[PDB]
């Protein structure tokens, strides 16, 4: 029952076409799931990481981006510094 | 930017090359091929073989030389030390100069300005936000990071922070003619708490965004803001940006300017005689009207 969706994450001249799916019991991928994937791939904390989609700011952690308008072929911008604790 | 549908063939490449995404990569590649990449120091430009404002000018010319490159350690490694050593009002311009170095470099510029975004001084924060707008200026982006990045600062109460965000959005959406950007910045134009020069900068941003578009609501907001502002405080030294926005919005059109000047005829002579002439010449630019 994986709700797969394709997003093009771009940051620091580095781009990935991630097929991410909802994991934390949600019917659609959400900000929590995307933040978890970003933290697993890189490790930027949710406090200072900046995800940008269509010029819309990501401030609410519970806002579903699938409802906000992410579809296949959409691209998002990742802003932050890769932290290696 | 031409806004079209994906039904056309190879639409992704067409919108990318229209967005100038590969502009920066090609420009750096050719600069390296010419070997013209080395950051030229402002000092050996000055030929010093034989002060706060002078150091500021040195930082500005360094940014001018290294513009669109993004390769300058002078404001990257010890940049925080340089701005800390800098005095008074120049930290905003130093950070904007760093954004000038990083212009058209979306990915690299945003990461190297993210650290300076959380700076302590209001001038450094505003300069960082203006640096972001310079970085995204000219080059178009699919997700348009500038709009989301400038979220609280677009109408932020602090004058300097609002000024940096507004100028950044103006440089970014310059020629985009984006309805969302216009519908978000024109209400900022309608703010009364902002200073006279802040209102002028909002008009400048609106004019450069809606240049050559004859945006009626932008013009109505410009005229309404001029009317609401009292004439005595209008005509001092800074209302000269409102006619500039009008001229940009009606750039290269002509003829219809009679309606704008007739509406503006209510203004007193000292500023009306300046504003109507400015909007007229900007609208009739490139025509040879003897």
């Amino acid at each position: 029952a994986a709700a797969g969706l394709t997003v093009t994450v771009t940051h620091s001249n580095e781009k990935h076409d991630l097929h991410v799916t909802s994991q934390q019991g949600s019917s659609e991928p959400v900000v929590q799931d995307l933040a978890q994937v970003v933290e697993e791939v890189i490790g930027v904390p949710q406090s200072f990481q900046k995800l940008i989609f269509k010029g819309k700011s990501l401030k609410e952690m519970e806002t579903p981006l699938s409802a906000l308008g992410i579809q296949d072929g959409c691209r998002v911008m990742l802003i932050g510094k890769k932290n290696s604790p | 930017f031409l806004e079209l549908s994906e039904d056309v063939e190879e639409y992704e490449d067409l919108t990318e090359i229209m967005s100038n995404v590969q502009l920066n990569s090609n420009f750096l590649a050719l600069a390296r091929e010419l070997d013209i990449m080395e950051p030229k120091v402002p000092d050996d430009i000055y030929k010093t073989h034989l002060s706060a404002r002078m150091n500021l000018a040195s930082s500005f010319v360094n940014g001018f030389v290294n513009a669109a490159f993004g390769q300058d350690k002078l404001l990257t490694d010890d940049g925080n030390k340089w701005l800390y050593k800098n005095k008074d009002h120049g930290m905003l311009s130093a950070a904007a100069s760093l954004g000038m170095i990083l212009l058209w470099d979306v990915d690299g510029g945003l990461t190297q300005i993210d650290k300076y975004l959380y700076s302590s001084e209001d001038y450094i924060k505003s300069g960082a936000l203006l640096a972001c707008g310079i970085v995204n200026s000219g080059v178009r982006n699919e997700c348009d990071p500038a709009l989301a990045l400038l979220s609280d600062y677009v109408l932020h109460n602090s004058n300097t922070m609002r000024l940096g965000s507004i100028f950044g959005l103006g440089l970014a959406y310059a020629g985009s003619n984006r309805e969302d950007v216009l519908t978000l910045l024109l209400p900022v134009m309608g703010d009364s708490k902002s200073s006279m020069e802040v209102a002028g900068v909002t008009a400048l941003a609106c004019g450069m965004i809606a240049v050559g578009s004859c945006n009626g609501d932008v013009t109505s907001t410009i005229l309404q803001t001029i009317m609401e502002k009292s004439e005595t405080e209008l005509k001092d030294t800074y209302a000269r940006w409102l006619p500039l926005g009008l001229g940009l919005n009606h750039l290269g059109k002509g003829e219809a300017i009679e309606a704008i000047l007739a509406a503006l005829e209510v203004v007193s002579e000292p500023f009306r005689s300046f504003a109507n002439t400015l909007v007229d010449v900007c609208a009739y630019a490139g025509s040879g009207n003897v």
